[PDB]
DNA sequence: TCCCTAGTCTCCAGGCACG
DNA sequence: CGTGCCTGGAGACTAGGGAGTAATCCCCTTGGCGGTTAAAACGCGGGGGACAGCGCGTACGTGCGTTTAAGCGGTGCTAGAGCTGTCTACGACCAATTGAGCGGCCTCGGCACCGGGATTCTCGA
DNA sequence: TCGAGAATCCCGGTGCCGAGGCCGCTCAATTGGTCGTAGACAGCTCTAGCACCGCTTAAACGCACGTACGCGCTGTCCCCCGCGTTTTAACCGCCAAGGGGATTA
């Protein structure tokens, strides 16, 4: 049996283990450590993509791209804290249009 | 030699998630740099904080304390309970 | 408790601006600063008794705060 | 008096040589057989082997189990090998190697039909080296190198009376055959801070008296081809035989003669005297060592006996430099 | 006496010194209301009190000297609650 | 004769400037400009394809955070043209 | 084969322009043009010492884009997808 | 001693086990503590040269943070390698804005 | 003691200045200055081998990650001291 | 594959750090 | 002023790194040449942003009388920080072992693009 | 406020390439053992964070009060935006020279 099917995971389990182990991180490493890694991880990448699938169905476009990405990314709160020194490549950047900008008359 | 990504994984959760939407291979390639940029904060906060604790171990009490250091907001939250309780099922064969 | 963020005194934030060389400070000058004083003190204290709580002790030591406050980039020297 | 360990052993070389292209195994496994045939005693442990330098731990287990089962589970899983056969076969043909006989064996060509098959696939270098595989392989009878080399000099003394043409290597040393002909030849204006045609004109009158037959590189230091001696106009043609001729300065040329005469053993022993001595001994010339190793100006070359006596060595005749 | 030549000595007298210029007292009762948002019935090493308040001195040393060198940028010689919003987005505190 | 308002244009591509995700500089000034700073780094030193699309990306990146900073400057001086003397007070609040 | 200089007009102002609205400013002057040609020669300085660095670091020849990011990283800018 | 063998100061033993007990490598060089406490003690003594530096500006004998912290701005490649490092009771550079003077 | 280097900053503060004296606040600053770079260099050296997959910790990638962190006339001074304590050590 | 030098333990001790 | 450890040097044991470069010929790589066409440079209104000065007023420094909370000197008093001694789960490690994952090779529609035609802003009057 | 016109959108149709989809082949997660030990846990001791109280004193708090500087008004001017025009370089393709690699000595 798999570890993330014993967890009920996506994320593979016992790749994360070998990563954490090669990664001289620590002298030991528990056993549940990967667990909760692997679930942050999951967690992560599900609020990235439900976002992503949102915009695309915005965009119209049934494939992710670049740019879709980079928009969920702009327009989630949280995700911009966790995400405001990434550069996504090919991602541009949101519409943002200044108010003294705009023509009046 | 053989390259080691998050694709497949990737792929399936993406499916989980929306079972109809598709994704560029260079959008899979960013997905899997946040994955890794992820990993490798998780793994120096621990590994800050276990040598703060001068412990020698790395634990799912350590795991928890580096997600409610990195992550922000509501997603801080949600997380650990999506931790604790997929730990629970490692604690539940 | 106690409006505890008052407790910041006009006088000592003239004090902090004129330590920061500010030549002209206005009057609504003197509560945006209350709350941004607060943002940057709950965004540390939050991360201290997170790493206290690691630490399962029931007292926050000023390493976890040098600690925390290397986790907000800001490095400070004083305490070892 | 370990005749079959040193044949077991070489045909293992050639495995790390030019099948798995391990010069660092290869080497090694030669030194040891060397060592092995050149221990006038017989093999019966592989540890008393094992007192031999350059015999370790694989070269013990081999000849231990050789000794034990006459054979070796590797050597004869690796000799039915089809691709090691094919690659050690093609490997014995002039201009193929390890990538070039890898390369044949990849796309098929595993026999010498294929080679000539494959003609456009074939190189001059390589092209030659088909033609004249079984004539190269023959041995040369100190008669038949005699008269080349002579035929050689005769060639020389036509081209020019001051070029200077010596047979070094086997024959110098007097051995009653050698595999090819290795010329060393000078020019009082060729030297060291000194014609690039030099070796062309004797090129030419070599081809032109038809004794070189086949050239397969020409530069101005060095020519390398197939040369054979003529038969008298009744018996059989003599085989194919590689001539190479390097043109040397007139203050290196005693010096690459005295490397060039051999033997391996004679030149180390030669070059450890010198270093002994103080000095530096080189295919090129002889130059003093410092207090620090740092070699000073090379001393001048015009004899292999002031060379020897710059070593504060006897000098000795080629027949006596087998070690 | 005349306007700012106070101001002005009271400037290069702040920065000549090297004190905390903030009420320890008032800063630990801040520091308490804001623990018990995270959690309740917590200690706090005194020491560990002084660093926090002399932190806090750091940030708004610095926010204050972005916002005057900002009110320069805007010609005002009168440091305003937009200016301390400019620099908070300049400097992607928020 | 139907020429459009003098802030027209430019409010015009803005939008469209913003809605595009090309890379807006020429590759082989980049690569020229790239070659150029790294031949005084050391001399005979090869830079990938790859590297060279994401460095100019990058300097984009930069670019375009310095570029909406100074903008931002502009409308906290109550101006509309950035000017040189905005970057510097940019560049100055970042701390470059 | 043979080196070449001046290349720091190579970015034209109707770049420059273009990264501008993309930026979305409304109005430049042309004497940004001049100071952004200067900034950014010194971030790709920046980034450019510490890539030839870590290039060197590992005794190769050509500029990896690994080495790349291995310097955003260093200079805090964490571009992903590349690498 | 490893200190008396390199000639330096710091100790370099020290050093040693640090980078040991750190978890930093599998395998750490012998001289790999040397150029670690070679590094820190050039450092060091720009930090204590410039220190003294100011000390004598200021006419004091005793090191104190105000004049550590004043050599720390008022060095450029100093500043630039500690700028995000904050310093307890240092106080700030004296720094008036043209625009402020009359 | 915790494992201070407060006896190496007094030795090399009288090496540089032997007429001066030193706060303890001035000590403790110091200490964690040292203890800072030492954490940087180390981590910037760990980084270094990760990315250059080597094994062990050597001289070359403290070098590498010296050069890094340093600025110019500064890293120039930094290695060349560096290399000469380098030197002195293996040759002696 | 063999080697040789450098990276580990280990193992006391004349001697540096400490209160 | 002893004194209390301690890394420094010397075995004892063990892992990466290099043990061969010259001579000649060939393929991949890279740098220059050329049309061309989008694109950058140039050039010329002009008008709209930048900017300088005037009026003013109100809000912020400024001096001063007052007070009240913050230091600041006591006083005690205990929650818990830290250190100690077991033992025990428990992570590490080893050796099969199989299968999730990976590399290679289709494929068929998602999607860019083009082109026309309808849509709708947009300057001008 | 319409209106000509020009930039934009939508829709149809087209062709092309990559997301995935599959399938054969492996080495890395799984099973199931051991074995030294990190820290878990119980337990004990001192100490510093409270916790409080009386005194002092100065930071502060509230208040007249002038004035200056922020701001809003104005004109005024010139710089750069828009539109057209003229090189031009980059760029894609299309070529040939040398750097690295091959065997072999």
């Amino acid at each position: 049996k798999t570890r993330s099917s014993r967890a009920g995971l996506q994320f593979p389990v016992g790749r994360v283990h070998r990563l954490l182990r090669k990664g001289n991180y620590a002298e030991r490493v528990g056993a549940g450590a990967p667990v909760y890694l692997a679930a942050v991880l999951e967690y992560l990448t599900a609020e990235i993509l439900e976002l992503a699938g949102n915009a695309a169905r915005d965009n119209k476009k049934t494939r992710i791209i670049p740019r879709h990405l980079q928009l969920a990314i702009r327009n989630d709160e949280e995700l911009n804290k966790l995400l405001g020194k990434v550069t996504i490549a090919q991602g541009g950047v949101l519409p943002n249009i200044q108010a003294v900008l705009l023509p009046k008359k | 030699s053989r390259k080691e990504s998050y694709s497949v994984y990737v792929y399936k959760v993406l499916k989980q998630v929306h079972p109809d939407t598709g994704i560029s291979s260079k959008a899979m390639g960013i997905m899997n740099s946040f994955v890794n940029d992820i990993f490798e904060r998780i793994a120096g906060e621990a590994s800050r904080l276990a040598h703060y604790n001068k412990r020698s171990t790395i634990t799912s009490r350590e795991i928890q304390t580096a997600v409610r250091l990195l992550l922000p907001g509501e997603l801080a939250k949600h997380a650990v309970s999506e931790g604790t309780k997929a730990v629970t099922k490692y604690t539940s064969s | 408790l106690r409006d505890n963020i008052q407790g910041i005194t006009k006088p000592a934030i003239r004090r902090l601006a004129r330590r920061g060389g500010v030549k002209r400070i206005s009057g609504l000058i003197y509560e945006e600063t209350r709350g941004v004083l607060k943002v940057f003190l709950e965004n540390v204290i939050r991360d201290a008794v997170t790493y206290t709580e690691h630490a399962k002790r029931k007292t926050v030591t000023a390493m976890d705060v040098v600690y925390a406050l290397k986790r907000q980039g800001r490095t400070l020297y004083g305490f070892g | 008096l370990n005749g079959g360990i040193t044949d077991m052993l070489t045909e293992l070389a050639n495995f790390e040589k030019n099948v798995s292209q391990a010069i660092h195994k290869y080497n090694a496994y030669r030194k040891a057989a060397s060592v092995i045939a050149k221990y006038p005693h017989k093999i019966k442990s592989g540890a008393e082997a094992k007192k031999l330098p350059g015999v370790g731990t694989k070269i013990a287990e081999k000849i231990d189990e050789f000794l034990a089962t006459g054979k070796l589970r590797k050597l004869e899983k690796i000799r039915q090998d089809d691709t090691s056969s094919s690659i050690n076969f093609l490997t014995r043909v002039s201009g193929i190697g390890p990538s070039a006989a890898r390369k044949f064996v990849d796309e098929g060509i595993k026999t010498l039909e294929d080679l000539r098959k494959n003609e456009d696939k074939l190189n001059h270098h390589q092209r030659i080296g088909l033609k004249y595989f079984g004539d190269f392989e023959k041995r040369i009878p100190r008669e038949e190198m005699l008269q080349m080399q002579d035929i050689v000099l005769n060639e020389v003394k036509k081209v020019d009376s001051e070029y200077i043409a010596t047979v070094c290597g086997s024959f110098r040393r007097g051995a009653e055959s050698s595999g090819d002909m290795d010329v060393l030849l000078t020019h009082p204006s060729f030297t060291s801070e000194s014609q690039p045609k030099l070796l062309h004109q004797v090129v030419e009158q070599l081809q032109k008296v038809h004794f070189i037959t086949d050239t397969l590189s020409k530069g101005e230091t060095k020519f390398m081809g197939v040369c054979q001696l003529p038969s008298k106009n009744d018996e059989k043609e003599y085989p194919h035989r590689r001539i190479d001729i390097r043109l040397i300065p007139k203050d290196q040329y005693y010096c690459g003669v005295l490397y060039f005469t051999g033997s391996d053993i004679f030149n180390k022993n030669m070059r450890a005297h010198a270093l002994e001595k103080g000095f530096t001994i080189n295919e090129y010339t002889i130059r003093p060592l410092g207090v620090t190793g740092v070699a000073g100006e090379p001393l001048p070359v015009d004899s292999e006996k002031d060379i020897f006596d710059y070593i504060q060595w006897k000098y000795r005749e080629p027949k006596d430099r087998s070690e | 006496y005349r306007p700012g030549t106070v101001a002005l000595r009271e400037i290069r007298r702040y920065q000549k010194s090297t004190e905390l210029l903030i009420r320890k007292l008032p800063f630990q009762r801040l520091v308490r209301e804001i623990a018990q948002d995270f959690k309740t019935d917590l200690r706090f090493q005194s020491s560990a009190v002084m660093a926090l308040q002399e932190a806090s001195e750091a940030y708004l040393v610095g926010l204050f000297e972005d916002t005057n060198l900002a009110a320069i940028h805007a010609k005002r010689v009168t440091i305003m609650p937009k200016d301390i919003q400019l620099a908070r987005r300049i400097r992607g505190e928020r």
